[PDB]
């Protein structure tokens, strides 16, 4: 996946409603069903200190980037076989795109 | 002369290529219209659909259950028990349209089936064959369970399923699935975290959170954990009767155990009342979507 930068408000949304259930992304937020996503990008998965990953998460040792995130947002499971992240995947473009581009600034 | 028998018909020329066709269908509309309920989508909806239409079964003298599909007449689609069963019937509706031939009880099953298998649970062998009766033979309301009773009265009901601990216990694991809400049951809150996918997060919340009996705003009882899951009076039972809890921990500690205890209950449940010719075709398993590099 190639990312492309979008629209931070859309993304804003998208999170709202498809990940904030598990997630937070304040710096220093806590962590919840999933990891505080605070500093995602350029850490490798697994890493936030603090929280219980799975061992496949762990494992896939990926540095994350706006590209990579995209191919796993797409389907998770297939991307990390065996992550306990119960989520389908975005799989449109645009959607992928439009929540990086927040992930990216609300993280940052 | 003496006492209800339902024989599975299969319509004319309709094989496995036909109801596969039909699974597609419905788990091809479960990801278009995946907004339902804040995202959850409409799997939960549709597996507790075919639960009430085969659980008004009465083994003693077989009026009710998935045969007759009764749950398309007045009295049975306002049954209070089924509050917001609404949502999945009108989900199959344009199935339904779509593949005309299906029998009513056939689409509800079928329905489970196929949000279970799509949610990543258990293959659950599927068998065709049931037949659209008559509204005379709706069962009246009353038959499906109170949640806000204990073990043994969870027990004694299961009784009339003719099902046992076992079967009980892997039945409830269903509730890993969807939530509860207040305006539907008197409840609200979800049992754990990973709304629509089939694990077996049910017996390993039930044993590892902690949890505190509370009103709800509907001045009903639950029981409430920090981690904001909830848990009916029933389902809590299950750690309260020793019987249970045994099964209860050895699912938290082995899911493929739970898939496939799960998978045969599943199942008995949806044919429970049926009478299949001994000539009839094995059960059918379908392929999910992933399975078609869909
Ligand atoms: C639960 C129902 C969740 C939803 C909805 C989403 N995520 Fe998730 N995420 C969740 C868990 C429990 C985990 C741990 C995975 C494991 O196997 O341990 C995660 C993990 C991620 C990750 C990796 C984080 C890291 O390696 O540090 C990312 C980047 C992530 N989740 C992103 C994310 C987004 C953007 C979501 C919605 C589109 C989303 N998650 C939903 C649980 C849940
Ligand atoms: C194998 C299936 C299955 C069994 C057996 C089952 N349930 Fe559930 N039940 C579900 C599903 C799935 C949902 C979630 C529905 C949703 O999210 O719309 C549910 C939801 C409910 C709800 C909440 C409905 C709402 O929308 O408010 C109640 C209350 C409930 N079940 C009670 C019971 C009781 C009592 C028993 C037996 C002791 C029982 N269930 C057995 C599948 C089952």
């Amino acid at each position: 996946a190639e990312f492309k930068a979008g629209s931070a408000k859309k993304g804003a949304t998208l999170f709202k409603t498809r990940c904030l259930q598990c997630h937070t992304v304040e710096k220093g937020g806590p962590h919840k069903v999933g990891p505080n996503l605070h500093g995602i990008f350029g850490r490798h998965s697994g890493q936030a200190e603090g929280y219980s990953y799975t061992d496949a998460n762990i494992k896939k040792n990926v540095l994350w980037d706006e590209n990579n995130m995209s191919e796993y947002l797409t389907n998770p499971k297939k991307y990390i076989p065996g992550t306990k992240m119960c989520f389908g995947g975005l799989k449109k473009e645009k959607d992928r795109n439009d929540l990086i581009t927040y992930l990216k600034k609300a993280t940052e | 002369t003496t006492p209800l028998v339902h024989v599975a018909s299969v319509e004319k020329g309709r094989s496995y290529e036909d109801f596969q066709k039909v699974y597609n269908a419905i788990a091809l509309k479960l990801r278009e219209d995946d907004e339902y309920d804040n995202y959850i989508g409409y799997g939960p909806v549709l597996v507790r659909l075919a639960w009430h239409t085969s659980g008004t079964w009465d083994k003693h003298d077989n009026t009710g259950g998935s045969y007759g599909g009764t749950y398309r007449f007045k009295k049975e689609f306002n049954d209070p028990s089924n509050a917001g069963l609404q949502n999945g019937f009108k989900f199959l509706e344009p199935i339904h349209k779509e593949f005309p031939w299906i029998s009513s009880g056939d689409l509800f099953s079928l329905g489970g089936v196929t949000a279970v298998q799509e949610m990543q649970g258990p293959k659950i062998p599927w068998r065709a064959g049931r037949v659209d009766t008559p509204e005379d033979t709706t069962p009246d309301n009353g038959r499906l369970p109170d949640a806000d009773k204990d073990a043994d009265y969870v027990r004694t009901f299961f009784q009339r399923l003719n099902m046992n601990d076992r079967e009980v216990v892997a039945l409830m694991g269903a509730h890993a699935l969807g939530k509860t809400h207040l305006k539907n049951s008197g409840y609200e809150g979800p049992w754990g975290a990973a709304n629509n996918c089939f694990t077996n997060e049910f017996y390993l919340n039930l044993l590892n959170e902690d949890w505190k009996l509370e009103k709800n705003d509907a001045n009903n009882e639950q029981w409430d954990s920090k981690s904001g899951y909830m848990m009916l009076p029933t389902d809590y039972s299950l750690i309260q009767d020793p019987k249970y809890l045994s099964i209860v921990k050895e699912y938290a500690n082995d899911q493929d155990k739970f898939f496939k205890d799960f998978s045969k209950a599943f199942e008995k449940l949806l044919e429970n009342g049926i009478t299949f010719p001994k000539d009839a075709p094995s059960p059918f398993i379908f392929k999910t979507l992933e399975e078609q590099g869909l």
